């Protein structure tokens, strides 16, 4: 029947979805560099399909790493705007999470959740390269418990 | 007891290399130009 | 009967050209001492179907100040020359047996540039503009030394019809004859094709996505292709012109494999070639060419039209 | 009130203000704005969802960590909606299909649903309700939308008392799906103009003061079965909302007079599609049937807000929609077209 | 010469899998073709595995059960279905497989390890863990004086 | 002392020149830059494969915190305090009540989770060392809130993860 049918189109969609997230690294501080530990000949980040990817106009997950400041939040918006659907954005690290320990700080916005709707937060500080690519996973199987053309059947 | 911390052993550790040890290797300026245009009378003929 | 060629030899290309990015993906890792793509599938041979089907489902966004017929316009031409372009390989029997196949390859070209410069123009971006006119400048600052070597290469040949290759480099592969030229036309080759170290039309850490820059699932995926599907054949044409293989008439499976291998070794060259060499600064990739390359192919252009003169061993043309 | 209710707070995103709203259906064009009140001055979102989470995603950051929470639903077992509002202090309705469905007609999420949470939401002991009915709800009116509207205005009505009945008129916004409609008759060759729409006023109102009076219904005493009607400062010609949008839009415009007969095929064949029924026949005679101008319903001014005119707010829609060739072009180079504002 | 034990090392590979379908198997679902000796088995299905001549990183792997509290799993490879007493071993944090030595005997020590349940019903909700304050007032029951 | 690193003097012989020239015309310093790439694709290949796999880590690791308790069973944390003193992103709270015998135990432990930077330096405050930072690290979440701990998650963790940091910490104390 018709169920089926769009069931395994909807796993067709999401096996390409959650195999080639060519990522938006968007990290600022410490928690840019041990991310470059994922990018690793220790722990590829090309061995899961996933290269990182300049030209946000082609970008599917925005790694958002290292704290965030009130002077970069305008840029961080615009750019976020400028990636395409579908878009996810993982918060790195207890600064761009939370705030983290620069949490009162007067030119720190706490979180980026504030600014950007977050799909998956990775804690860390920083957090270890296996903990982020944790997270990555993480983020995949999000993909497969999805049910976008089930919805559009189901309308 | 008696301290047991991490200790260097009473010999010393085995030798360590600074240098830079780019080897000299393949063929000298004349033979390379000399097999070159050996190849090419080669190509010629 | 025929359109079946056409379609067997088109659908090869674009599996060739989409295998090139798992094969250039696993070079490159293995090469910076990393295993590449290996989860997607048995060794992420089913990765290319992964991201390319991506690469046509995912929301294909049109700029704002983008005009829609250029950003049309540019991948489809850029894609439609490419294709066009395989036509007249003299692999064992060429599809199009043009007697002028040679200039027929150069003419299109020459045109891959108008992919280049609408696609920038059409962006209508800062980034773009200074991307394309740079981009396209850089290629066509190389015609001229691309055309002269062949001019050089093929007048020992005896026309430019590309079957007639493999009767001339019958004995010997033709690089023993003009191998100051090889590496002067394969060198040019990463030039046109925006290959590193002359990949100053991409620059992903520098020009972040160069004459490409605003394109994503749908003509971004063209060009793509685009851009691996001249790397593919670039081989072709330098594994004709230089080394070949016997083309006995009984087995032509025999020219195939030989004929496949070598532009399969020459596209992990140019794949390797990325690997390790830095990315040229713009004024020396022109310096280089304008300065050091062409005294360098103006000089072997009289030495190889001078010397079957000399020699008595001018080509038959027919 | 309850103790953990008490409004504490500078009317800040982690603020307490006493409101549980339980907004119904937010992942939609007043959803998105009535939310982003709410979580302004803080006030816990329990909103059901029932679509891709990531359609939702858009909704998170529009307040405190722990107050916008997702709640899965279904519109069919009451069950759903009992689990989603058996703690609310208030609940605010905005479900409704703008068109055909194959699992929903028009009724069925204007007058099952809409009811449905009433009757649960008073047997849940809720204190408020703000449902929303469009401000043209006629039986007696040929569009089916307003027929619907009006049967689930009086479902409504009997089920609760104090059902302070919501009457918006056309709303314009961001993306209000009417400015942007005339914005694509371009895409459709010459622009179809019904009896060229000589014959057609309507209200359109800015939506942040359409959700401005809902919030603000919310927290003024008044309400209680109360039926405020919301509608613009300024009603154009239909023929002036056209060549006003044309006009901010600088598009190519050809009014060519396009006569019923054929809106009835324009209208269906859109619908056929087995995606997105950009036209539907409901809206194509929703067209002509201009807002009407009734005064005995309370306005936006009742509740304590003013209704920004239309030609105040019309780059920030409408400036996607113009091409690079004007991108830069303020409301100085467009002068508002004749008012026939009552 | 030595191509031949290089080819014998790769055919003794499906040998060692069980057949071809637990090298299929492996293959698909772990992505990692390589023989190597049982070092010990928790109480899920974990199967764990060590290699000496492996350099360090791949010393000790393992390839997860196909089910363990609830969750089928054959393409759900996760880090957190590991067990505690297995973690230590895992990742080298010491030469010492629990199935050697067993974790010191204790009451509340959680029978059960359990997976990332983030995303699922059962997840993590934080909540305010303090009694209350500020007690409030309360009459008898009839209104208005 | 010092050292010079760039200077130097090329010898201006013919056979110094004609290599230079060489070097100029036949590429061979940059065929040496792909000569030592082959050499590092015919290399075994560093990447460790996860989950299955894992990089090595110490005794010492801090990672997701873990209240512990007596072997007994009883909770270890005394309601010291000391560990916010030191906390120097100030996420942990506590607050405590006499508990219905009377050993205080805190009513309130709430590590908030994305504000400490798992310094170690709440397990060097603890003199009951109850408060400590479990090995793992692999416990992302896709709502911020679930990261916001209390008394019970914590707890929770402590009897989760109770074999390993017991073990850890016995092969680390005489360190510490
Ligand atoms: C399986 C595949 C096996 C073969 C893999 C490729 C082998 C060749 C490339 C790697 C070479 C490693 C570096 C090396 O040999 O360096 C020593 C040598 C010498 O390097 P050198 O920099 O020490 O040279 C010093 C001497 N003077 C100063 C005079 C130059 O390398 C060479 O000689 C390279 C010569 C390259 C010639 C290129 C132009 C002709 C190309 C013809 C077509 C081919
Ligand atoms: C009887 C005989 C008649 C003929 C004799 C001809 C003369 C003898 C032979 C001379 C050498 C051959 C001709 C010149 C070739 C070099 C041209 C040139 O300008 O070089 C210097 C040029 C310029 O060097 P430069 O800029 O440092 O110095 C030149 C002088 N100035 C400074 C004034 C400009 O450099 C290069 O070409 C470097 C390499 C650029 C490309 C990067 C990728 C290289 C990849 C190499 C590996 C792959 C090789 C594949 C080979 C083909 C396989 C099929
Ligand atoms: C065997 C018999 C012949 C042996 C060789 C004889 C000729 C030797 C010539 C030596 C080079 C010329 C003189 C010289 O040193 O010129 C250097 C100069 C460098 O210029 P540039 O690199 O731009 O740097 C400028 C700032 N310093 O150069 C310049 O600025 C000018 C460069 C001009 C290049 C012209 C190239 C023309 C095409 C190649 C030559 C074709 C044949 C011409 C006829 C030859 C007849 C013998
Ligand atoms: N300018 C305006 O906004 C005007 C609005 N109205 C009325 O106000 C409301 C506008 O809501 P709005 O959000 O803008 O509408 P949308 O155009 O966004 O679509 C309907 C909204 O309700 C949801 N919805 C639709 N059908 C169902 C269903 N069967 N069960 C549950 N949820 C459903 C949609 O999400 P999903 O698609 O995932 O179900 C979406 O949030 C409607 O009642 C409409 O008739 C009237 C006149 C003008
Ligand atoms: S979260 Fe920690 S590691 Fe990351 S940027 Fe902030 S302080 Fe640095
Ligand atoms: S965890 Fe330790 S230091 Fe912190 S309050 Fe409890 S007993 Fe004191
Ligand atoms: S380790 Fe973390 S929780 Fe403990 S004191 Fe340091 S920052 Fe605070």
């Amino acid at each position: 029947r018709g169920e089926y049918v769009v069931a395994k189109l909807d796993d067709l969609v999401n096996w390409a979805r959650r195999s080639s997230l060519w990522p938006m690294t968007f990290g600022l501080a410490c928690c840019a560099v041990e991310m470059m530990h994922m990018a690793a000949p220790r722990y590829d980040m090309d061995r899961f399909g996933v290269v990182f990817r300049a030209s946000p106009r082609q970008s599917d997950v925005m790694i958002v790493a290292g704290t965030l400041t009130n002077k970069m939040a305008p840029a961080l918006r615009k750019v976020y705007d400028q990636m395409p659907e579908p878009r996810y954005v993982v918060s790195m690290g207890s600064c761009a999470n939370g705030g983290g320990y620069y949490h009162y700080s007067y030119s720190v916005v706490r979180g980026c959740d504030r600014i950007v709707p977050v799909d998956i937060y990775v804690p860390g500080c920083p957090p270890t390269a296996e903990a982020l690519l944790y997270g990555i996973l993480q983020l995949q199987r999000k993909i497969k418990r999805e049910k976008r053309l089930r919805i559009w059947y189901r309308r | 007891s008696k301290v047991k911390q991490d200790m260097p052993p009473p010999g010393g550790y085995g030798p360590i290399d600074y240098k830079r040890n780019l080897p000299r290797r393949g063929l000298s300026g004349y033979s390379m130009f000399a097999v070159g245009i050996g190849t090419l009378l080669f190509g010629y003929w | 009967m025929f359109m079946i060629n056409i379609l067997s030899l088109i659908i090869p290309i674009l599996l060739a050209v989409a295998f090139l990015t798992l094969v250039e993906r696993k070079v490159l890792g293995y090469m910076q001492l990393r295993k590449g793509p290996n989860v997607v599938g048995p060794y992420g041979l089913l990765q290319p179907i992964a991201d390319a089907l991506k690469l046509v489902t995912k929301e294909p966004l049109r700029p704002g100040t983008s005009s829609i017929s250029m950003f049309i316009i540019a991948p489809i031409l850029g894609l439609s020359l490419a294709l066009t372009m395989w036509v007249p390989l003299p692999m064992p029997y060429p599809l199009i047996n043009m007697n002028l196949g040679v200039l027929f390859m150069l003419a299109m070209s020459s045109l891959a540039v108008y992919s280049i410069l609408w696609s920038g123009w059409a962006s209508n971006s800062k980034y773009a503009l200074i991307g394309a006119l740079r981009a396209v400048a850089q290629t066509i600052s190389y015609e001229v030394t691309l055309a002269i070597i062949l001019l050089s290469v093929l007048l020992m040949n005896g026309s430019y019809t590309l079957s007639t290759l493999i009767t001339t480099q019958e004995h010997i592969w033709m690089i023993f004859t003009s191998w100051p030229l090889a590496m002067m036309w394969f060198i040019s080759t990463l030039a046109e094709t925006n290959r590193a170290p002359f990949d100053l039309t991409e620059g992903e850490s520098e020009l972040v996505s160069g004459f490409n820059v605003e394109y994503a699932a749908g003509p971004f995926a063209m060009f793509f292709m685009a851009e691996y599907a001249n790397i593919i054949m670039m081989n072709a044409f330098t594994a004709i012109l230089f080394l070949g293989a016997s083309h006995d008439p009984h087995t032509p499976e025999l020219y195939t494999i030989n004929f496949v291998l070598k532009t399969l070794a020459l596209t992990i060259t140019f794949l390797w070639i990325r690997a390790s060499y830095p990315r040229f600064r713009y004024d020396q990739l022109m310096h280089l060419l304008w300065k050091s390359f062409l005294p360098l192919t103006l000089a072997l252009c009289m030495w190889h039209i001078s010397l079957p003169i000399m020699t008595a061993s001018i080509p038959p043309q027919s | 009130l309850h103790h953990a209710l008490i409004p504490h707070g500078k009317g800040g995103r982690s603020s307490v203000s006493g409101i549980v709203a339980t907004v119904f259906g937010a992942t939609g064009f007043l959803g998105r704005y009535v939310v982003n009140h709410l979580g302004r001055m803080g006030s816990q979102v329990i909103v059901p969802y029932r679509c891709e989470p990531y359609d939702t995603m858009h909704l998170r950051p529009m307040g405190d960590l722990g107050q916008i929470i997702f709640m899965e639903w279904n519109g069919k077992d009451k069950d759903s909606i009992r689990k989603v509002v058996e703690h609310s202090n208030v609940v605010i309705n905005l479900v409704g299909r703008e068109w055909e469905t194959k699992n929903f007609d028009f009724e069925d999420v204007f007058v099952k649903i809409p009811h449905a949470i009433a009757q649960v939401s008073k047997e849940a002991g809720v204190e408020k309700l703000i449902h929303i009915s469009h401000l043209n709800a006629d039986i007696k009116s040929p569009s089916r939308y307003l027929r619907s509207k009006a049967v689930g205005e009086k479902e409504v009505r009997a089920a609760f008392p104090e059902a302070t009945i919501i009457k918006p008129s056309d709303i314009f916004g961001r993306e209000d799906r009417f400015l942007n409609y005339f914005a694509s008759m371009r895409w459709f060759g010459g622009v179809p103009l019904i009896s060229l729409g000589k014959e057609t006023v309507k209200q359109p109102v800015y939506i942040v003061d359409v959700s401005k009076g809902i919030i603000n219904a919310i927290k003024d005493p008044d309400a209680k079965g109360k039926t405020f009607a919301f509608v613009g400062p300024n009603r154009y010609l239909l023929f002036d909302l056209v060549q006003y949008i044309f006009a901010v839009a600088y598009r190519p415009f050809l009014p060519y007079p396009l006569p019923h007969f054929a809106y009835r095929w324009v209208g269906r064949l859109f619908e056929v599609s087995p995606f997105e029924p950009w036209t539907t026949r409901d809206k194509v005679e929703r067209v002509h049937m201009s807002d009407m101008t009734l005064p005995h319903l309370p306005g936006l001014e009742d509740l304590g807000i003013q209704a920004t005119p239309l030609e105040l707010k019309a780059i920030e829609v409408l400036r996607r929609h113009r091409t690079y060739r004007w991108l830069t072009s303020e409301m100085e180079d467009v002068k508002p077209a004749k008012t026939v504002n009552i | 010469m030595e191509l031949v034990q290089v080819l014998r090392r790769g055919l003794q590979q499906v040998s060692g899998h069980g057949g071809l379908r637990g090298y299929l198997r492996v293959l698909f679902r772990a992505n990692d073709v390589r023989v190597g000796t049982l070092v010990g088995e928790d109480k899920y299905g974990n199967k764990y595995y060590e290699d000496n001549k492996q350099f360090f990183g791949r010393h000790r792997w393992v390839i997860y059960t196909t089910e363990m509290n609830g969750r089928d799993t054959f393409w759900d490879v996760d880090g957190s279905m590991v067990p505690p007493e297995w973690h230590r071993w895992l990742h080298c944090m010491t030469d010492d497989p629990p199935t050697t030595k067993p974790p010191t005997a204790r009451k509340y020590i959680w029978t059960n390890h359990k997976f990332n349940v983030s995303g699922t019903p059962q997840q993590y909700v934080p909540y305010s863990t303090t009694r209350k304050k500020i007690q409030e007032w309360v009459p008898p029951s009839t209104p208005y004086k | 002392t010092y050292k010079f690193v760039n200077m130097r003097e090329p010898s201006m012989d013919m056979k110094s020149v004609t290599d230079r020239a060489a070097q100029t015309l036949l590429w061979t310093e940059l065929v040496r830059g792909l000569g030592m790439t082959l050499s590092y694709l015919f290399r075994e290949p560093a990447t460790i494969n996860y989950p299955f796999e894992k990089g090595p880590l110490s005794p010492r690791f801090r990672g997701e915190h873990a209240l512990r308790r007596y072997p007994s069973g009883e909770e270890r944390c005394i309601a010291c305090k000391l560990c916010e003193a030191v906390c120097p992103a100030q996420a942990i709270t506590i607050e405590a009540e006499p508990r219905a015998d009377g050993s205080r135990r805190t009513t309130r432990y709430d590590i908030d989770m994305t504000k400490c930077i798992y310094c170690g330096f709440c397990q060097e405050a603890c003199p009951v060392d109850a408060i400590v930072e479990g090995p793992n690290f692999e416990f992302s979440t896709e709502t911020h809130e679930e990261l916001l701990y209390n008394k019970e998650k914590l707890l929770n963790n402590g009897d989760k993860w109770e074999a390993e940091i017991a073990a850890n910490i016995q092969a680390d104390y005489l360190y510490r």
